[PDB]
């Protein structure tokens, strides 16, 4: 996935 | 005073609002160059960004972006480079930082493969015989030898600079059993850890910052460094005390957003901020209790 902050 | 205030949040169960409390209080500052459409693969996510005032510079004068931010903590008299695992084009980039910054150790606090899925690139040669020659920035990098532990390796790394033949001893901190968004096993295993990398010179200042990072370099990497920090602050200030460690994490959040992902993260450094005041006072056994602890071998 492009995103970290879930 | 710390420890008070941690049996205070443990008894009320109050950890989600504590922490929820500092991301609302948390600086937010531009990050235009990193936003930028030339540097959309250069970035891991596109949530985690570093801070264009504090973002480290590359010195080519193509393209000098790297999604990395240096934390100068002024009081602590401490600088660290916090970056994301590098991607499969921006080995040459984190390799080129490594060298212009001066950095003499890079710790680690990933795993190449979390669950099935590529969280960091395999920027480092795994045989002594397989060099990596990255020839974007002319850079050669030599496996020396490795020291693996149960739950983390310490590897002896040449860097060298094919220009000049300029050669680098790079010592490499892999924790390999810190999972994302999650906590180390104990506060013995971490601090076990914590002072191999300090007493390995790596953290001197007569070195370049210590390069830390993860996947995106926030969660795993904020915790790290918030627990240095706090525990060189009680070294100096003659008022062991004093720290106030919600504190020093917007202090440390001014540089590079999201640091400490989790609440449990934020508990930890508590944990271990709190275990390991014990050597800071004097008490020199209670390095050899982390180390049976940790169960390292």
């Amino acid at each position: 996935e492009t995103d970290y902050y879930r | 005073e710390m420890e008070k205030e941690f049996e205070q949040i443990d008894k009320s169960g109050s950890w989600a609002a504590i922490y929820q409390d500092i991301r609302h209080e948390a600086s937010d500052f531009p990050c235009r160059v990193a936003k930028l459409p030339k540097n959309k693969n250069r970035n891991r996510y596109r949530d985690v960004s570093p801070f264009d005032h504090s973002r480290i510079k590359l010195h080519q004068e193509d393209n000098d972006y790297i999604n990395a931010s240096l934390i100068k903590m002024e009081e602590a008299q401490r600088s660290y480079i916090l970056t994301q695992g590098p991607l499969p084009n921006t080995c040459g980039h984190f390799w080129e930082m490594v060298w212009e910054q001066k950095s003499r150790g890079v710790v680690m606090l990933n795993r190449v493969m979390e669950k099935g899925s590529l969280k960091c690139a395999q920027y480092w040669p795994q045989k002594e015989e397989k060099e990596m020659i990255f020839e974007d920035t002319n850079l050669k990098l030599t496996l020396i030898s490795e020291d693996i532990k149960s739950y983390y390796t310490v590897r002896q790394l040449e860097l060298e600079n094919l220009t000049t033949q300029e050669t680098r001893e790079i010592l490499h901190f892999h924790y390999t059993t810190w999972p994302d968004f999650g906590v180390p096993e104990s506060p013995a295993s971490f601090l076990n850890f914590l002072f191999k990398v300090r007493e390995s010179g790596s953290l001197s200042p007569e070195h370049g910052p210590v390069v830390v990072h993860a996947s995106a370099g926030i969660g795993r990497s904020g915790t790290f460094c918030l627990a240095d920090t706090c525990l060189l602050l009680m070294d100096k200030r003659k008022d062991p005390s004093s720290v106030d460690i919600k504190k020093v994490l917007l202090e440390m959040r001014k540089f590079r957003m999201g640091l400490i992902q989790t609440a449990d993260q934020l508990r930890f450094s508590y944990l271990a901020v709190i275990e390991g005041a014990k050597f800071i006072m004097g008490d020199s056994s209670v390095q050899d209790q982390w180390k049976e602890l940790s169960h390292e071998d």
